């Protein structure tokens, strides 16, 4: 069972930091 | 010519209906009562404009509905009825859906086939 | 245009006040140089704040 | 072309997950700075293009 | 923009409010660089904010 392979069937053939509200707010 | 003074029947009428005559003041009527006489004389004055530097809302009117195909900037003083949005509540709703001229005159040629059946069969 | 930029910008030092005098071990310095990246480190929204003190 | 714009993409992700490079303190710093200058300068605001504009 | 399905057509709940309306206030302006943290059309958001 764990050798099965997916098939390869093709397709051709985030975060966000809070220092960004200190410095918004900032300004 | 067409400068001789008016009177208020004849200031009657010129323009349609629903609009009131206004004095602000007594005072500022004698300022425009003197205004004549200071047409030449406060131009004969210290007068001027300046600006200062300071940081800073913004209405407008298009014809908005759904589409509303676009109006020269004179024409608005024919259609300008079309362009307030209050909308659904007689005869000032047939005005107001006679509109259906300003996609007669302006638009694309579709808008004035359509329009001008629709205008012909009411 | 470019090269009478170039012309204004020598006449312009010739004409600077004892410009070329070496007596009192006076020195002069031309610097060029570029603010290698620039667009590129542009902060957006640094940039809008800026803008509305413009427009 | 894909390099650099691998390596934008790369550039991109970091200033999201970094932050903003300018800090805090420094950007107040510039945003004054400016402000002063335009002060001094009389400079007035440019409006919003009115409807009837001759030009 | 619209067609794709995974695209979120419905209304807002409390919290993709609070979290537009912050991120709009983080980064004024910026509807490509916020759309993707809501989960939302840049332009579906635009309309929602105003």
């Amino acid at each position: 069972q764990e050798w099965k392979i997916p098939p390869c069937i093709s397709n051709w053939k985030v975060h966000i930091n809070e220092n960004f509200a200190k410095l918004a707010e900032a300004l | 010519e067409r400068n001789r003074p008016l009177s208020d029947e004849e200031l009657d009428a010129m323009f349609p209906e629903g609009y009131k005559v206004l004095p602000p003041p007594a005072g500022y009527v004698p300022i425009r009562t003197p205004a004549r006489k200071l047409t030449a004389t406060p131009t004969p004055l210290g007068g001027m404009t300046g600006f200062h530097m300071q940081t800073e809302m913004k209405s407008v009117n298009d014809q908005p509905s759904g589409n509303l195909p676009f109006l020269k900037p004179d024409d608005i003083q024919y259609f300008d009825k079309l362009l307030v949005d209050v909308d659904e509540s007689e005869e000032q709703k047939e005005r107001k859906i006679m509109k259906l001229l300003l996609k007669i005159k302006n638009g694309t040629p579709p808008m004035r086939k359509a329009a001008l059946r629709q205008i012909t069969d009411k | 245009p470019p090269p009478l930029l170039v012309y204004k910008w020598c006449q312009g030092i010739n004409n600077l006040q004892d410009v070329w005098e070496t007596s009192e071990g006076e020195c002069n310095v031309m610097l060029e140089s570029r603010f290698e990246k620039m667009y590129e480190k542009i902060d957006l929204t640094l940039l809008n704040r800026l803008l509305r003190l413009i427009v | 072309t894909r390099l650099y714009l691998k390596a934008e993409q790369e550039r991109q992700h970091n200033y999201l997950k970094d932050g903003p490079y300018i800090t805090a303190e420094e950007a107040v710093a510039v945003y004054t700075t400016t402000v002063h200058w335009l002060e001094s300068r009389r400079f007035s605001p440019i409006p919003f293009p009115p409807l009837s504009y001759k030009h | 923009e619209w067609l794709d399905p995974s695209i979120k057509k419905t209304e807002w709940s409390r919290e993709e409010e609070e979290k537009l309306l912050h991120l709009a206030k983080l980064m004024p302006t910026q509807w490509r660089t916020i759309a993707p943290i809501i989960g939302r059309t840049a332009a579906q958001c635009l309309e929602h904010y105003e």
